């Protein structure tokens, strides 16, 4: 979903 | 503690340009001035869009890509950088989507300013430099994005900041209690006095000459405010008119009711 939570989850 | 020592380390880990790296090179690149001198730039850095047709669209267009790719990428070592902000990790995951949606274009077009001088700006790692004349000559609405942001970037480096008060400045910028829509409001904003305290303690030794830096800096974050509030109405006139000009989809997500 939000591309900016996948940023902030990123190893 | 070594708060400040953490975050000056945290920036120059994260960032690929900075102020130092800059300013070798600003004292060479190759110009890109007209529309001829853009194409052998591009030949040359990225042979592989121009043996695509990127030379056939615009030069706004092709312009506004380079641009865009940048904030993107600009916009992952912010939250990398973020994420090493003693406290920044412990934050609610919600919370710490809204401090970046809010706070990574005032930390770009702070950061912005290392990388101009009066006559232009550097692009493609280093590797370029646009001239303002150049981006002044585009056809509407292009020519209109840069131009506030080099007089941002004058007054902003009038003030002769280094890499340690700017790491300090922008991990202020980052964590800011008042964005809209924040939930643990009182330990952001605690955060945020930590930060902007040792900034102050920071200037007060770093620049012992000017006395009155530190409310110049608060200032200064007022007026990115507001930058990025006219920035955003650009966005929205591109969003509006303009086919070739597609925003990537984490700058959509970035811009959404901003
Ligand atoms: C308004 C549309 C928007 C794209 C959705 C945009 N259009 N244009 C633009 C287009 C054509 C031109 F002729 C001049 C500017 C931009 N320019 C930007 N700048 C400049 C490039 N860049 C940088 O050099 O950063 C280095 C620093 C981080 C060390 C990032 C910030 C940032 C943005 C941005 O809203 O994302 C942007």
């Amino acid at each position: 979903p939000s591309l900016l939570k996948k940023l902030l989850l990123a190893p | 503690k070594s708060l400040a020592k953490r975050i000056y380390e945290a920036y120059l880990k994260n960032f690929n340009m900075n102020k130092v790296k800059a300013r070798v090179i600003l004292s060479p690149p190759f110009v890109i001035h007209d529309m001829e001198t853009l194409c052998m730039a591009e030949k040359t850095l990225v042979a592989k869009l121009v043996a695509n047709g990127i030379q056939n669209k615009e030069a706004e267009v092709r312009i506004f890509h380079c641009c865009q790719c940048t904030s993107v990428e600009t916009v992952t070592e912010l939250t990398e950088f973020a994420k090493a902000i003693p406290g920044f990790a412990n934050l609610d995951l919600n919370d710490q989507v809204t401090l970046l949606k809010y706070g990574v274009y005032e930390a770009i077009f702070a950061m912005l300013s290392s990388v101009m001088n009066k006559d232009g700006m550097l692009v493609a790692y280093g590797n370029g430099f646009i001239t303002r004349e150049f981006l002044k000559s585009l056809r509407k609405p292009f020519c209109d994005i840069m131009e506030p942001k080099f007089d941002f970037a004058m007054k902003f480096n009038a003030l002769e900041l280094d890499d340690s008060d700017i790491s300090l400045f922008v991990a202020a910028i980052i964590c800011c209690g008042d964005r809209p829509g924040l939930l643990n409001v009182g330990h952001i904003e605690k955060m945020q006095e930590g930060i902007v305290h040792v900034l102050r303690l920071h200037l007060q030794s770093n620049h012992p000459d000017d006395i009155f830096l530190f409310p110049k800096l608060l200032q200064k974050m007022a007026d990115l405010r507001q930058l990025v509030t006219e920035h955003a109405q650009l966005v929205q006139i591109i969003k509006k008119t303009e086919s070739d000009a597609a925003l990537h989809p984490l700058l959509q997500e970035i811009y959404r009711d901003m």
